[PDB]
């Protein structure tokens, strides 16, 4: 009961202890990157023109 | 005999923040200090769909972004055409407590459900023109909080029972269970690679699944109070979660741990839908406090307010292409926001 | 001289004011219901007569622009009575039962109240011009004014029950729910739904059956009537306050 | 990470006296309502008392009413029950809850079988010896 | 292009006149909360104000009053944990609340139960009908006497019987079942403001005037929040 509920606990932690990791300045700068190349095919950041706007 | 197992359990925690702490090169605010700020950012409510009874709990946009549906909780399921205002269906539910909606991307499939516990999945693309049932899943115990659609075949459930499942529209039966939470799921967002989906619960912490494999991948914590929404960012490396403390958060996979923490002090009221642009740079929060507020992902500045409900905001959601946003609210009323050049 | 020019300046701001209550009552969406509706028709009412009063002392021999103007004095003079009694039968609906249709009562409500003196004063046109025909219509021909004037006077008694009905049961209420705050909140319900308008009209009609006084009080009343109403039933509502102070909350936010 | 270490009990002798704290990490303190819950043993969880934010209002339950007394620190973060004169009926686990929410009065789950914002517990226990 | 155009207008138009067609419907029924621990009856009082009909998670319970429709939702098959899914009752004419009288054991946690649902952020324009359930059970209690008040409520032994009070019987039941009621009473009126109003009634396992009481109660409440528009009260 608890000691198995115990256990699982255990046994999620640590298949959660043992993953790949990068370094979070990394984790950053992938979405920086990602945010400056998309930067001007989002209409909410760069405003759309009413002529090709579909909610004029 | 509990001792050791919690004595182990402690051990691994503490080995976990060890590494997470070690893993912290710097932070989002150190290299986007020397960026260009977003600046104020103004939105100007275009349509306004109006003909829901009670208040509207749930929303979803089309794959075509021209498309979206709306839950309400008088039972009522309406497609609206955010081009024209008109409004293409209007499918009663069974069950009027109603709390989430999915639209499907092939759009032939709408998906609801709330504290029936069940899943209705409506065949919208019908010879007779009349939208039915197509079939209903009932296999989780607590209330139905949220539900996307994989494809045309698999949907992805998440309930209030502390479990989260994958359901198959040929049988009608839990492909995989995901068995992980200690709290109430709320709400799950699908990566777009669709290969792995995550998670929060009332349990101030998120859970990554893999939906092929059925096993957690990794934890997040950090927040102070129950998750309320989450969302995954358009690269899907990372995803945002909002709480009742009035806060967000920002975690990626790879970092395994907090990136950016959005709050301010004069905002006490939690959070209730978040989602993020196409480019990801704007991050769209809900509130209590009858407002929607931009979060500049980078820089964790308000861009601007969304100040034009009356009552709380509870859902939100913004096109495919990044063309609009519409967020319902409590008012019976959904508005459609974009900007002018 | 001085009479006058108190008299017009008083009905200008009367005009403004219920002009600039109805604006507000159109304007915000948030603030669209029946009983705004209601209130809305009894501003234009009172609007209508105060345009009516201008036009008949501009234009004071039975030609036909006076014989009008008179006709839409005593109309515009009906209405306003007919709408308050309107107002009052709504709420008393409203209090009495639970079950309502809201585009049905909205509809029969404005349809009685715009119809009825409407009924009533195109009778006492019609009596007019059949029996005497003789000049402007000022002079009264002895009983042909109770035409107009005794369905006012059971409009003022029916909703002079019921103001008496909605206090006494508001009395219960208080009672029930259970004081300083609760007398003080009766006697501010009472005094804002007290009619006096009506007793008014009662004591203005009888006093020729201190002339000057009486005039310059009737004239003063008739004149600031519209102020009053604008004042306390418009400007000291909750709601338009609320409404108000929200939208200049987001109007700042957006500079 | 939201947790709770209560600190404190063992055996006493019955009307004696006993002090325990509830630590807490991981949020703001102050900001968060805290109860305080019992569970005797054979029985269902149960409330004794709350502390607000600031401590203007406090509040015990009948059965306790008069006997226990609650301190809170916000400055230290940790929340303090002291005890005097304790009953053969008061053994039992207590457990240091937290309100789901800040800034709000209501605190519906803490008296939950699987409730997330509490601590692991502490076992006092009273008997003649 | 055009008769595409002109489809979807006559769509739209349907859809709306089959919205404005239902709208009556909605407005008409009143939507009601059932609440309640284990001990309390609701099971009970649900089957037995039942002959007023005009895995599942909530059940959906339709009666007729007075020619007014009625709809009331008990909650079954779900957790423990109830502070997500109680916002969804935002809506409500009122919340009907079950009380164990004749425990004094749970009382306490019906008490604690009504204080988060009265300071409930979302439950404020809400007012509670409380159900005083088994008051046959705490009059055959307090006769026989093993189990008192005192040992679990110190105050009751200070406590007196109001003026207002209307026993319908000796004084010690009536004594000790408006005590529960006077605990009840200040604790809604502890913090809340005017917004809502708890109604307390006693109810027992064979009365049939449950209903009754709900329609009056509910009657009550359209008409405060009727006035509350009209800012009178
Ligand atoms: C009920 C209601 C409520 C509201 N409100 C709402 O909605 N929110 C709100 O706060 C309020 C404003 C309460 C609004 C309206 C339009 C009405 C109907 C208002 S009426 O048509 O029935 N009528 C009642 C009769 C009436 C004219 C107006 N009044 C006076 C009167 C007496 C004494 C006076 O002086 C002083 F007061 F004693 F000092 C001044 C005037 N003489 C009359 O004959």
């Amino acid at each position: 009961a608890s000691i198995a509920q115990a256990r699982k606990l255990v046994e999620q932690l640590k298949m959660e202890a043992n993953i790949d990791r990068i370094k979070v300045s990394k984790a950053a700068a992938d979405l920086m990157a990602y945010c400056e190349a998309h930067a001007k095919e989002d209409p909410l950041l760069t405003p759309v023109p009413a002529s090709e706007n579909p909610f004029r | 005999e509990l001792d050791q197992l919690r004595q182990e359990a402690e051990q691994l925690k503490n080995q976990i923040r060890d590494a997470r702490k070690a893993c912290a090169d710097a932070t989002l605010s150190q290299i986007t200090n020397n960026i260009d700020p977003v600046g104020r950012i103004q939105m100007r409510t275009r349509r306004t769909l109006r003909g829901h009874l009670a208040k509207i709990y749930a929303m979803h946009w089309g794959t075509d972004s021209r498309l979206l549906v709306s839950a309400s909780q008088d039972g009522k399921l309406i497609i609206w055409d955010s081009y024209t205002t008109n409004k293409v269906h209007a499918i009663p539910l069974r069950s009027s407590w109603v709390m989430t909606c999915a639209y499907a991307p092939s759009g032939n499939y709408v998906a609801c459900g709330g504290l029936d516990n069940i899943c209705s999945i409506y065949n919208l693309k019908t010879r007779e023109g009349n939208v039915r049932v197509s079939r209903e899943l009932a296999g989780h115990t607590g209330y139905l909080s949220c539900c996307r659609f994989l494809d045309d075949n698999q949907i992805v459930t998440s309930s209030g029972d502390t479990t989260c499942a994958l359901w198959d529209i040929e049988t009608g039966q839990q492909t995989t269970t995901f068995t992980g939470h200690t709290g109430d799921v709320m709400s799950l967002s699908l990566a777009p690679d669709t290969r792995l989906f995550v998670s929060g619960a009332c349990d101030a912490s998120a859970k990554l699944w893999d939906v092929r494999e059925g096993m957690c991948r990794q934890t997040f914590t950090g927040h102070e109070s129950d998750i309320n929404a989450i969302c995954f960012f358009p690269n899907g490396n990372a995803f945002a979660t909002g709480s009742d403390d009035a806060t967000c958060r920002l975690f990626d996979l790879r970092a395994d741990q907090e990136l950016m923490t959005y709050s301010h002090d004069n905002i006490i009221c939690g959070i209730t839908s978040v989602s993020f642009s196409k480019s990801g740079r704007l991050l769209l929060a809900g509130y209590d406090d009858f407002n929607c507020n931009v979060w500049d992902a980078l820089k964790a500045d308000r861009a601007g307010v969304l100040a034009g409900h009356d009552n709380r905001v509870s859902c939100l959601g913004v096109t495919d292409d990044g063309m609009a946003v519409a967020t319902g609210s409590w008012d019976s009323f959904l508005k459609i926001w974009n900007g002018s050049s | 001289d001085r009479l006058a020019m108190i008299y017009t300046v008083g009905y200008s701001v009367s005009l403004a004011s219920l002009t600039v209550a109805v604006l507000i009552l159109a304007y915000f969406r948030r603030l669209h219901c029946t009983r705004n509706y209601i209130h809305m028709h009894l501003f234009l009412s009172f609007m209508l007569r105060a345009v009516s009063i201008f036009v008949k002392d501009a234009v004071l021999a039975g030609y036909a622009g006076c014989r009008v103007a008179v006709t839409f004095f005593l109309y515009f003079l009906a209405t306003n009575y007919y709408w308050i009694l309107v107002e009052g039968l709504y709420l008393h609906s409203l209090i009495f039962m639970a079950f309502f249709s809201e585009k049905k009562y909205l509809w029969g409500f404005t349809v009685f109240g715009w119809g009825l003196p409407a009924v009533f004063v195109a009778v006492w046109v019609s009596v007019r011009a059949t029996l005497a025909n003789t000049g402007c219509w000022d002079l009264s021909s002895g009983n042909k004014k109770w035409i107009i004037q005794v369905p006012i006077l059971a409009s003022i008694v029916l909703n002079f029950i019921l103001f008496i009905n909605i206090v006494r049961v508001l009395a219960t209420k208080l009672r029930e729910t259970n004081t300083r705050q609760q007398y003080r909140k009766l006697l501010k319900s009472t005094l804002v739904l007290m009619p006096l308008f009506g007793v008014h009209y009662i004591v203005f009609m009888a006093t020729p059956y201190l002339w000057q006084v009486q005039m310059h009080y009737e004239m003063l009343f008739n004149s600031f009537q519209g102020f009053f109403v604008a004042i306390i039933y418009c400007f000291c509502n909750g709601e338009v306050q609320a409404e108000i102070k929200k939208s200049w909350s987001r109007w700042t936010l957006a500079l | 990470q939201v947790q709770l270490q209560e600190s404190g009990g063992g055996l006493v002798q019955p009307g004696g006296s006993l002090r325990l704290s509830c630590a807490a990490s991981g949020f703001t303190f102050s900001n968060y309502k805290m109860n305080w819950v019992r569970q005797a043993p054979g029985k269902g969880l149960e409330w004794v008392s709350d502390i607000s934010q600031s401590g203007a209002s406090i509040s015990y339950t009948g059965s306790v009413k008069g006997r226990f007394t609650i301190s809170r620190d916000n400055a230290k973060n940790t929340l303090y029950l002291q005890m005097n004169s304790l009953k053969p009926e008061d053994t039992a686990v207590y457990y240091c809850a937290r309100c789901p929410a800040p800034f709000t009065r209501d605190c519906f789950d803490v008296t939950s079988t699987t409730y997330a914002y509490r601590g692991q517990g502490t076992q006092v226990t009273v008997s003649s010896h | 292009l055009s008769a595409e155009d002109k489809a979807a207008v006559e769509r739209s138009k349907m859809i709306e006149k089959q919205l404005q067609k239902d709208k009556q419907v909605y407005r008409a029924t009143h939507r009601l909360l059932l609440l309640g621990a284990d001990n309390s009856g609701k099971s009970t009082i649900v089957k037995q104000m039942r002959i007023y009909h005009v895995t599942s998670g909530i059940f959906e319970t339709k009666f007729q009053v007075d020619k007014v429709n009625f709809h009331m939702f008990d909650v079954g098959a779900q957790r423990d944990e109830r502070r997500k899914w109680i916002q969804c009752f935002n809506d409500v004419t009122a919340i009907i609340f079950v009380v164990d009288s004749s425990d004094y054991n749970r009382l306490q946690e019906a008490l604690n139960d009504f204080k988060s649902i009265w300071n409930n952020r979302w439950l404020r324009t809400i007012s509670v009908i409380l159900f005083l359930n088994k008051q046959d059970l705490l009059a055959e209690k307090v006769l026989a006497g093993k189990s008192k008040i005192e040992d679990y409520f110190p105050e009751f032994a200070r406590y007196t019987t109001p003026e207002d009070a209307t026993p319908e019987e000796d004084p010690r039941v009536t004594r000790a079942k408006y005590f529960i009621r006077d605990e009840f009473l200040r604790i809604s009126t502890a913090s809340g403001d005017g917004r809502h109003y708890c109604y307390p009634h006693f109810t027992c396992s064979v009365d049939t005037e449950n209903a009754r009481r709900i329609f009056n109660d509910c009657r009550d409440i359209i008409q405060r929040m009727h006035l509350r528009q009209y800012e009178l009260l």
